RNA sequence: CUAAGGGACGGGGUAACCCCGGCAGAUAGCGCACGCGCCCCGAAAGGGAAUCGGGUUAAGAUUUCCCGAGCCGGGAUGUGGCGGUUGACGGCGACGUUAGGAAGUCCGGAGACGCCGGCGGGGGCCUCGGGAAGAGUUAUCUUUUCUGCUUAACGGCCUGCCAACCCUGGAAACGGUUCAGCCGGAGGUAGGGUCCAGUGGCCGGAAGAGCACCGGGUGUCCGGUGCGCCCCCGGCGGCCCAUGAAAAUCCGGAGGACCGCCGUUCACGCCCGGUCGUACUCAUAACCGCAUCAGGUCUC
RNA sequence: UGGCUCUGAGGACCGACUCAGAACUGGUACGGACAAGGGGAAUCCGACUGUUUAAUUAAAACAAAGCAUUGCGAUGGUCCUCGCGGAUGCUGACGCA
RNA sequence: UCCGACUUUGUGAAUACUUAUUCCGUGGGUCGGAAGUUUUGGCUCCAAGGCCGGCCGAU
């Protein structure tokens, strides 16, 4: 046979993201003394749209903690952040909407968005827009929190690590109809070389192993072994279970 | 007038279905409406994008829904932290 | 190309150094005095028949003089 | 009450927008020709710089000079402070208005020196 | 009616290529090459315009092809901030400051 | 100059050819000893220093030659002016005036941006009339039909659209207002002003040119109209689970270390401006299709 | 539905088109050339718009919105690479596969 | 591709350690032990001052 579609995303050759128009990584910034030891103070100068990106940035300005100079953040905005707000980022940060603290300064129930898994990971949780995780419980011991990923997931960070305060702006998108072929071009357009997606049935056996025959059928199991070889690994991959409940 | 019930959706024609264009008609109308604005007390607040709400006369924008100004768990999760921070005290 | 309004001013100008030739135009209105200089041409309008004159005969007598 | 006569003001408009001045007449209910309530200000053009110890003698003199302005300044231009400054002013011609900017230079640069209204001489920043 | 041709070797109607009609003393139509419209300066803070200023190409506001009053406004922050953000940034700066005082006395 | 992207020092892999650029490696240097310190290539449609009119050849110049008139960049140097309350005045203000300090450091703007729909403005063209010049028709009619009646960059003054801004004042019996909107105690209507742009007006250029007539001469003038056509601009509205480049380059600003016979972004004055392309065709015959091929080939 | 002779209405500070009405009149001809839907009643298939076998198949085929299922919390899933390494990823479950 | 053995691979207690190895972050910018800024969409640098180039201010 020849190379089927889901190998050949791996050379990244035609199916690299499309990120010419993107503003940038959006994350926190770069954990430092003031912010391990105190609060530092930014303001809210832009709300902008990131192509691809369902969630808008907000665009925050601070001073360095030791050169004269500006310094300019760029991180995922929560719900309720607006232009001219101060946000405050650190230790000592009070637990509102906007602000970005350690989990050990967040009681249990908070809600939390761009939550950091190590350290100084500037924001790896919960970053899709209308998602949030939840802090569940405390262990002072072994100094971790335990928090609730958006997929329902449990997750034991350590105490020190960062998230901001609220859920992520934009939700409610998914719930409106695309209605069109268009608009679903459109909204692929900014991502990825992905959407019209043609069905392996209706492929020649060269192409795809459900492709051939004289009906449209797959003629084996859909479900298909975990350590099964790229380009036989095609279906549903490593199903506990099918159908509808 | 000029309609019995389409409103809003009647730009779709008789396509995408009944259910579709009902099931679109509360966002169609939530996403181009009006919204109260806080900040300076008029009904100028309009969406510039997907989550971006901007007032038309004192310039303040605010990251809120997809579309609608605030959603509802918006409102819970602000309770929820408020009650929080003065319990925390 | 510029204008000059008073004729004393035009008389400095073609007094300068680097001014080369004055070149006398007639028409059925006035009559126009331009001065070649470095970057500019500098024409001046003499509505009067005897300033005219008078500005022929005191222009200095270093400078080139056309009619045109 | 207390737009009077030796109360400090700021300027928030125009050429001086920024500048500290201290009031010297005041036309509450203005004239003919500025139906508008204002007042005569005298202000600081240029501030005097900072005067350090390890300064030489002749340098420290030359950082303790000052620039006065005149102006009529409408209430709504102004913004009034709590501080005052009396230095007994009691005050047309472009001869008449800077000679009587020179004498303000005098009184206040002398004022500066004797160490007091360290905040009337210090700028704003913004 | 005195169809007209470009003048230079650019052949396609892009917005560097913009012309426009002019008659001649030769009594005929010929092509002139315009500048781009240009915006002018603007405030950070507001977004409106700068007042007192043309609204030229970057390299027309040059110091030797313009004069001095034309490129700045007679204030603090002149061609950068309007009127009303300056006005704005003072009494904030002096109102903080009181209130710097104040928290220390109380 | 940067775009998508390409190459590439060190390092890593590899028998070698060669394959890898973020993996950080004392980054190879920049200002005034002291201070700072986060490669190149890639667009004759993107960004961008500066030119116009008239003439000229067998063949060029749709801006290269000639005539005239400007501009830009760079470099030296005066003469005059301007400032010293060391670093100018005026205006309530918006802001104005050709000048009118300044280092490291820092901040902003322009460049710089989609599609669609009305409305308004400017330029050109078309179109109606009058006047004068020449030509056509003319058995009859036709104060008639036709042609032309022009004004560049650049400089000065005026004007000042639609928005934006300023001062006074204080609004319900609400008012203002668009084709549509919409706007107002967060200050409307009103009154009076500031700025903005023009491909607007007048003057200079410049009638001496060009054109049309008569044999050197005459003329190159006055109006009207518009859901008209093309280009550009302005200002609103709509749309997006779509929000529609970057860099070079230029301008402005915050601060005020430092400095007095020395400063001067002013006017006028002086010198200089490299290399390569440039003819012609661009198509039912100059390109590809074995051709001088009914095909194919991007534009104004 | 032509031609002709009129009439009325709609304006600005003298004008432009439009729209209504009437009389008369021609070998009933008049959107006089040009330009310019044939219509109706049903069955099958595909929802629709889109796409496709350059040079015999334009379709009922493909795509599509909607519906549903599967894997995956980054020490990950899916995929590429001889190797070193790389795409998704300027991404984080309203996401990627 | 999963899985086991050996190698990388060391140390000490009746499972712990950290330096090998691996991963993450930063313009390697306040680590270990002890002693003693919530403000309104504004500015913030190159130290004033004190005491003898030097020390404190800046444990
Ligand atoms: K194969
Ligand atoms: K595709
Ligand atoms: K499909
Ligand atoms: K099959
Ligand atoms: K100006
Ligand atoms: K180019
Ligand atoms: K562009
Ligand atoms: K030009
Ligand atoms: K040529
Ligand atoms: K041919
Ligand atoms: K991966
Ligand atoms: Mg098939
Ligand atoms: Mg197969
Ligand atoms: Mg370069
Ligand atoms: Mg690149
Ligand atoms: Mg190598
Ligand atoms: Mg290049
Ligand atoms: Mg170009
Ligand atoms: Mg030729
Ligand atoms: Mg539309
Ligand atoms: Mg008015
Ligand atoms: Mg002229
Ligand atoms: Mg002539
Ligand atoms: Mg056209
Ligand atoms: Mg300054
Ligand atoms: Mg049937
Ligand atoms: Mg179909
Ligand atoms: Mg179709
Ligand atoms: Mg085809
Ligand atoms: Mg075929
Ligand atoms: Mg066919
Ligand atoms: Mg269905």
């Amino acid at each position: 046979g020849r190379v089927i579609r889901a190998q050949r995303k791996g050379a990244g050759s035609v199916f690299k993201s499309h990120t010419h128009h993107r503003k940038g990584p959006a994350r926190f910034r770069s954990l430092d003394f003031g912010e391990r030891n105190g609060y530092l103070k930014g303001v809210v100068t832009d709300v902008i749209h990131d192509p691809g990106r369902g969630a808008p940035l907000a665009k925050v300005t601070f001073r360095h903690p030791f050169r004269y100079k500006h310094q300019k953040e760029l991180f995922v905005a929560a719900e309720g952040m607006y232009t001219g707000q101060f946000v405050y980022c650190g230790r000592r940060a009070t637990l509102s909407v906007g602000n970005v603290l350690p989990l050990r300064s967040v009681p249990e129930g908070g809600v939390i968005c761009n939550v950091e898994h190590h350290v100084g990971d500037r924001g790896v949780f919960a970053r899709a827009s209308g998602d949030y995780a939840i802090v569940i419980s405390h262990n002072p011991d072994n100094g971790t929190s335990r928090i609730k990923l958006p997929s329902g997931a449990k997750k034991i960070v350590p105490s020190s690590c960062r998230a901001m305060i609220g859920q992520v702006a934009g939700g409610g998108r998914t719930e409106k109809p695309m209605l069109k072929a268009g608009n679903a071009y459109h909204k692929y357009r900014v991502k990825r070389n992905s959407w019209p997606k043609v069905r392996g049935v209706a492929m020649n056996p060269v192409e795809h192993p459900h492709g051939g025959g004289n009906h449209q059928h797959i003629g084996h199991a859909s479900t298909v072994r975990r350590d099964a070889p790229p380009g036989q690994k095609v279906g549903l991959i490593a199903a506990r279970r099918t159908g509808r409940l | 007038k000029r309609t019995k019930k389409a409103g809003i959706v009647g730009k779709y024609g008789t396509r995408y279905g009944a259910s579709l264009r009902k099931q679109i008609k509360k966002m169609e109308v939530s996403q181009h409406s009006k919204y109260f604005c806080e900040f300076c007390g008029k009904f100028a607040v309009k969406r510039k994008a997907v989550g971006i709400w901007g007032c038309k006369d004192c310039g303040k924008v605010k990251a809120g829904g997809a579309y609608t100004m605030n959603t509802a768990s918006a409102v819970t999760v602000r309770s929820t932290i408020r009650r929080l921070r003065e319990q925390t005290e | 190309p510029k204008q000059i309004h008073e004729i004393k001013d035009f008389l400095l100008t073609a007094r300068r150094k680097d001014a080369r030739s004055v070149r006398i135009k007639r028409t059925k209105d006035a009559v126009k005095f331009k001065v070649r200089c470095s970057r500019y041409l500098y024409t001046l309008c003499v509505h009067d028949t005897d300033k005219a004159n008078k500005l022929k005969q005191s222009l200095p007598p270093g400078l080139n003089v056309q009619e045109v | 009450k207390f737009l009077k006569p030796g109360k400090a003001v700021i300027l928030l408009q125009g050429r001086f927008a920024g500048r500290k001045a201290v009031i010297v007449r005041v036309f509450e209910e203005g004239t003919r020709d500025r139906p508008y309530g204002h007042c005569l200000v005298a202000g600081l053009a240029k501030y005097p710089k900072k005067v350090i110890r390890k300064d030489s003698a002749k340098k420290t003199a030359k950082k303790s000079r000052v620039k006065c302005f005149l102006k009529l300044v409408n209430f709504t231009h102004i913004m009034p402070t709590r501080y005052t400054l009396d230095v007994d002013f009691k005050d047309a011609t472009r001869d008449k208005k800077v000679a009587s900017c020179k004498a303000a230079k005098a009184r206040l640069e002398e004022r500066f020196k004797t160490g007091k209204n360290r905040w009337f001489f210090t700028k704003l920043r913004f | 009616v005195q169809r007209l041709t470009y003048r230079k070797r650019h052949s396609y109607a892009t917005k560097s290529n913009q012309t426009r009609v002019v008659k001649t003393p030769g009594g005929k139509l010929v092509y002139q090459y315009t500048k781009k419209r240009a915006s002018g300066p603007k405030c950070p803070v507001t977004g409106k315009k700068i007042q007192g200023i043309p609204h030229l190409r970057p390299t027309e506001y040059k110091r030797s092809r313009l004069s001095r009053n034309r490129r700045t406004v007679n204030r603090p922050y002149g061609g950068v901030l309007s009127g009303p953000a300056v006005r704005e940034r003072i009494i904030r700066a002096f109102l903080v400051e009181e209130q710097k005082i104040v928290k220390k006395v109380l």
